[PDB]
RNA sequence: UUUCUAUUUACGUUUUAGUACUCUGGAAACAGAAUCUACUAAAACAAGGCAAAAUGCCGUGUUUAUCUCGUCAACGUUGGCGAGAU
């Protein structure tokens, strides 16, 4: 049992975002919900993938929008993909820093 | 038409279900939920933090405007002169002495004003993540700063440190005004001042508006003078509306908190159980004004009693009895003790208002001291220190006199007086209005969750009286989870315990070697909290013959559900069938009192006593039905478990029940309201068997909402529970009438095949929601002509930040250094390949050489690094602000344009359309307009003409028909690509895929560019009607906001 | 039951300018180059809109089908009002 909590501050130290779950990927996925999906930076969760498994991000034209060749990531997609391992959610918060950009994740043990 | 129903109500946190039922054939008109993004504090907390910034940057901006313009007054400031090279830190420490020449005073003097430092040292509102708090900080500073002034200090720390910002750059007021004072003095020896411009530049560098004093003319957030800040900051009260509301922590309101309190304890003795007048007042004064801290043992000694005997009081979280303490008097006590000053309950008060509404301590003793009252001087500076006061908003004083003599005088509780003096909200004059009005929902203290559920409740309501007529009557659920922090919460903590449980029977499983236990989960969990003991008996029970056989054991109710309505294991145990049989619908005081029983009373209540503080095996409210001594008969005792289990009793249902009672009273109309507790639902939903599943999508919210209305309609047909209808709305009988009562499952069919779940969303049109998300990101620009965000890495000595590592070894030419700067790269390679093995490089070579990584030097005076700059990604969208930042060599750009509405055109029979950023709705005055000019930009750059037929516009939320297959649009995802984001209306994607276990990714996104057959707009009203909406033939251009 | 406001400090993301850094010409004075890494000042910090030497003021929250009738208001479109329809 872990409860982990992300304290997340806009670039300011002004408007604050935070979210809190069991594993990591529940961080991403309440952050997702509570405080909407541009929050973070534009496809992170699709560029972490596409890294994982290997793929060279120029050739789905990686852009501050991301993936902007939607043709060829669904065909990335319908190939099995390696999926993340609970480890790299952290990683898919600290490589956005569209909003937040100061992320400081607190892990309890109880 | 006219046409007799019931209607229930689920008031969730995100979603309000309605249900109608004919009130005679149990039929269903009509069904349907209403939804709304969920509502949260942070967004409010985000709008006032930062206009709370603004204000700061305006009035920085506006004292350096102020000293500028002062100083072109002297001549000293003039257009010509050159602030560019002097330096602010050496011209103050040379201009403390000797002379400052024209420029390097006015640097000086914009300088300390740029910066007046703090003047209250605990009025810093921060959080201590830089692990120095503020007022430790400026007593180090002023420790430091005996014989040295402001300046000195900051330019030994330059040459010394070689930094001067940070945090270790916090000080106090008053030594920038003394360093202010000590420069002139000296300065004005040899330019042109005057005393006035002396006086006139301290005053703008200590100048600050105090926290009562708020914005100046023409805020709206403001106020004219101190009695108006009274009335905002206290507001009016909703019972008597000229009278203004008082602080919670005031004596008379602690009074009336204990008071209720007192009232609800029963004490089994052979006077009354609840106190009177007489002893009510001797405990008070006795217990609440000799002892900080009431206990339950202080009150058991004062009267003179077991405190075995004493039941009905709240509890903390930890099972500690609770009590509310008279805290004011108390501290009062503390400092003073003279009889003077603690039996004045106006003065009291008064101390109570000015500690709760004056933060700043000098205020709090210059009230007190034009308070003519017989405090002395060196009592008030005592007193002014006094901490924890902060409830603003609580019942107004006038109100709460009268509340505390009708308690003084009768045992009643609140509620009852609220009923009896049938207290009215007078904020709004309910006779005048037609239909129920959303404003009063504002006055009561609820949770911004609440609030916004309550209102779109009330919509509902208006909405369905208005088509389905007058509602004979209303049932009202407010849902147990307070906000969504705590629904994950609660889920995670029962998955813990379904764990847990579930393990217990796995362990069993293998030991007993049978799988009975599979069906035997109810018994073999109420068995280990009885301990194997028969409670009614005190006989031993084995674990396995529960088991071998179930029959000789049997789940009896403590007490009958006739009257408890409590259905939870709290009122479950495991029985011998012949003591089921023989304690009948009845209670086990009387049972144990009489022969029936193998054990005496006495001993069973000293057996359930000392169970229940082992091993926390018996519930708090266990024990109490167990030794439930006053008789069930008693309609005062019925009424007692009917509000315990059946009403609610939560602040947030009640204040909307008396709000719906005054507005169907003051009108006349024959609507009676009711109240339904969380777990009967639950229970109902359970004995019914509709529990199928939960992730049908919303029509779940709906469902519940449906059995909510029909429990009015088993609360009629029965005269057996009709009187307990009129307790709940404003003989006993044994458990298997309760079952032929409550099981029957006759007409609820229709719930199970009803299909036509109408659902709606809410249509958020609000312009100037947010602009750009803000991080002001650098570019660069590439070899191939391109350009490039430069995202910096940061915090690369942490522990944990392995960033630089994985960069370095997969792409060393994306960080800037690897061109810009070679060499340092080579020293930080060099760093990452022998110390490699662990997660950050750069901690371990910290660890061993205690040296951050310099950048390269040939005389190693190199300064650190803590921010690598690398290339990142190309650039798509940008709100470019490069004209603020002037003469920059490389741009300056934002990203993620939030999008505000998109309007859909059909050009030569193809659909396009123009998606209306939120940054082209420019504000003038109250009117909101779309930029004309961008919005003819945008509306050229998609390449339509100027005759191309106008179809929708649609905001989020707007119901799209794209090919015959209705969405509800999220926003536009990318307008280059023609991409919008559309989640389906019924069940959100997410759970879609779950319902077939597909791995797609969650967000569906479609595309209008191309083999777009058609695209219309459809609308549903608050109840959810789906109307096709024909909409105008130019766009709208003017929202009045 | 705990919301809604209020004043303030330090930071912080960014550009320019300066001083250090790196480099070349070179005996270099210096000239540059590079704008990378640290400081330091000044400026901008949601797009912008008022106001007019003011202890100045608004801009990320609440409230929201659409169409309509008329009524009234702001100003023709928005309101607001009401009364319908879809």
């Amino acid at each position: 049992d872990t409860w982990i909590v992300y304290r997340g501050r806009t670039a300011d130290m002004n408007k604050s975002y935070i979210a809190e779950g069991s594993t990591y990927e529940e961080v991403y996925n309440n952050f997702v919900d509570k405080y909407g999906y541009d929050v973070l930076d534009e496809d992170i969760y699709e560029i972490q993938l596409l890294k994982k498994n290997g793929e060279n991000l120029d050739d789905y034209d990686v852009d501050s929008d991301g993936i902007n060749n939607y043709d060829k990531l669904d065909e990335f997609r319908e190939s099995d993909y390696v999926d993340l391992e609970d480890y790299d959610y952290r990683e898919l918060f600290e490589n956005s820093s569209s909003q937040v950009y100061y992320h400081e994740f607190e892990i309890t043990h109880e | 038409m006219k046409r007799n129903y019931i209607l229930g109500l689920d008031i969730g946190i995100t979603s309000v279900g309605y249900g109608i039922i004919d009130y005679e054939t149990r039929d269903v008109i009509d069904a349907g939920v209403r939804l709304f993004k969920e509502a949260n504090v942070e967004n409010n907390e985000g709008r006032r933090s930062k206009r709370g910034a603004r204000r700061l940057k305006r009035r920085r901006r506006h004292r350096i405007q102020r000293v500028k313009k002062l100083l072109f007054d002297y001549n000293l400031l003039t257009d010509h002169s050159e602030l560019s090279g002097i330096n602010p830190y050496e011209a103050r420490v040379k201009g403390l002495s000797q002379k400052l020449s024209e420029e390097e005073f006015s640097a000086a003097l914009l300088h300390l004003a740029k910066r007046r430092g703090v003047h209250n040292v605990n009025e810093v509102e921060e959080d201590t993540g830089n692990e120095l708090s503020t007022k430790e900080q400026i007593s180090r500073n002023s420790k430091a700063l005996e014989e040295k002034y402001v300046a000195e200090l900051q330019l030994e720390r330059l040459k010394k440190d070689g930094e001067v910002r940070g945090s270790i750059n916090r000080f106090k007021t008053s030594d920038y005004v003394k360093e202010a004072k000590q420069l002139l003095k000296v300065q004005k020896a040899y330019h042109q001042l005057d005393q006035s411009f002396i006086d006139t530049y301290i005053d703008l560098l200590e100048t600050r508006r105090t926290y009562y004093e708020g914005p100046g003319e023409g805020s709206p957030f403001g106020w004219k003078d101190i009695k108006e800040w009274y009335e905002m900051l206290m507001g009016h009260c909703t019972y008597f509306p000229e009278e203004l509301r008082s602080v919670k922590y005031a004596y008379n309101a602690d009074l009336y908190n204990a008071l209720n309190d007192l009232n609800n304890l029963v004490i089994t003795r052979d006077e009354n159980e609840k106190l009177e007048y007489y002893e009510k007042f001797q405990i008070i004064e006795n217990v609440f004004k000799q002892k900080k801290k009431p206990t339950l043992k202080q009150i058991a000694k004062e009267i003179l009693v077991n405190e075995e005997d004493i039941k009905g009081y709240r509890v903390t979280s930890t099972g500690k009895p609770e009590f509310t303490n008279l805290k004011v008097y108390h501290d009062i006590k503390d400092i003073t003790a003279r009889k003077e000053i603690i039996e004045n309950a106006e003065l009291l008060d008064q101390i109570a208002k000015i500690l709760t509404i004056y933060q700043s301590s000098e205020d709090i003793q210059e009230e007190l001291t034009n308070l003519n009252s017989e405090l002395t001087q060196e009592e008030i500076e005592q007193i002014s220190n006094l901490k924890g006061y902060t409830g603003t908003h609580n019942l107004s004083l006038k109100a709460i006199n009268l509340i505390l003599d009708e308690l003084w005088h009768t045992n009643d509780n609140q509620i009852a007086i609220f009923n009896r003096l049938k207290l009215v909200p007078k904020k709004v004059d309910l006779s005048q209005q037609k239909e129920i009005p959303t404003t009063l929902v504002d006055d009561f203290i609820l949770s911004p969750v609440v609030k916004r559920s309550f209102i779109q409740s009330i919509k509902v309501i208006n909405a369905i009286i208005k088509k389905y007529g007058l509602p004979n009557d209303i049932i009202i659920e407010l849902a147990r989870e307070k906000n969504s922090k705590d629904a994950q919460k609660m889920i995670n903590e029962m998955q813990k315990r379904n764990r847990q449980t579930n393990e217990r029977i796995e362990e069993i499983i293998r030991t007993t070697g049978k799988e009975n236990a599979k069906y035997l989960i109810e018994k073999i969990k109420l068995h280990d909290m009885q301990e194997g003991k028969c409670l009614y008996s005190l006989e031993a029970i084995p674990l396995e013959d529960l088991l071998n056989n179930p029959f000789n054991y049997e789940v009896d109710h403590i007490i009958p559900r006739s009257v408890s309505f409590d259905n939870s294991f709290n009122n479950k145990v495991l029985v011998k069938q012949e003591e089921n049989s023989k304690k009948g619908n009845r209670t086990p005081f009387q049972y144990l009192s009489s022969s029936d029983s193998k054990i005496s009373y006495e001993t069973f209540k000293k057996h359930i006593l000392n169970l229940a503080k082992g091993k926390g095996r018996i519930s708090k409210t266990k024990k109490e039905y167990l030794l439930e001594e006053r008789d069930i008969n008693r309609f005062s005792v019925q009424k007692d478990f009917i509000n315990r289990n059946l009403v609610d009793t939560r602040y947030a249902t009640r204040g909307l029940m008396n709000l719906l009672r005054s507005y169907f009273r003051v009108n006349n109309l024959d609507v009676k309201v009711k109240s339904i507790n969380g777990g009967f639902t639950s229970f109902l939903r359970r004995k019914w068997k509709f529990k199928k599943e939960r992730n049908k999508g919303y029509k779940h919210h709906a469902e519940d909402a449906l059995i909510i209305a029909n429990a009015d309609f088993i609360f009629k047909e029965w005269k057996k529970l009709d009187k307990a209808k009129k307790v709940m709305e404003n003989e006993i009988e044994t458990e298997q009438e309760y079952k032929e009562i409550f099981i029957t499952p006759h007409q609820i069919k229709h719930i199970k095949d009803f299909k036509d779940y109408k659902y709606s969303h809410r249509v958020d049109k609000k312009p100037n929601r947010e602009l750009i998300n803000d991080t002001l990101y650098s570019t660069r620009k590439d070899d191939k002509g391109n350009t490039l965000i430069v995202n910096n890495l940061n915090g690369l000595y942490d522990k944990d930040n392995d960033k630089l590592k994985k960069l370095i070894n997969k792409s060393p030419e994306k960080l800037l250094m690897y061109h810009h700067d070679p060499q340092t790269y080579q020293k930080l390679k060099l760093i990452m390949e022998q110390y490699g093995d662990e997660k950050n490089p750069l901690y371990k070579y910290y660890e061993e050489t205690g040296n951050y990584l310099t950048k390269y030097s040939k005389k190693d005076n190199g300064p650190v690094i803590k921010k690598i700059k690398y290339y990142g990604n190309k650039l798509n969208a940008h709100l470019d602000i490069t004209d603020d930042y002037p003469n920059s060599r490389n741009k300056v750009v934002k990203l993620s344009l939030k999008p505000y509405r998109f309007d859909v055109y059909l050009d030569n029979g193809v659909y396009k359309f123009v998606t209306v950023k939120n940054l082209d709705v420019i504000k003038k005055e109250n009117y909101y307009e779309v930029n004309s000019k961008c919005y003819e930009e945008a509306k050229k750059l998609k390449k339509i003409s100027n005759q191309a037929e106008f179809i929708a516009s649609f905001y989020n939320n707007d119901l799209i028909k794209i090919n015959g297959e209705l969405y509800r649009v999220i926003g536009v995802n990318n307008d280059l690509l023609n991409r919008i984001e559309v989640n389906m209306i019924d069940i959100t994607y997410r759970e879609y895929l779950e319902n077939m276990n597909d791995k797609r990714p969650p967000r569906i996104i479609k595309t209008i560019a191309s083999k777009t057959q058609s695209i219309k707009k459809y609308s549903t009203d608050i109840l959810g009607n789906l109307y096709e909406v024909k909409s105008k033939k130019h766009p709208q251009i003017i929202k009045k906001g």
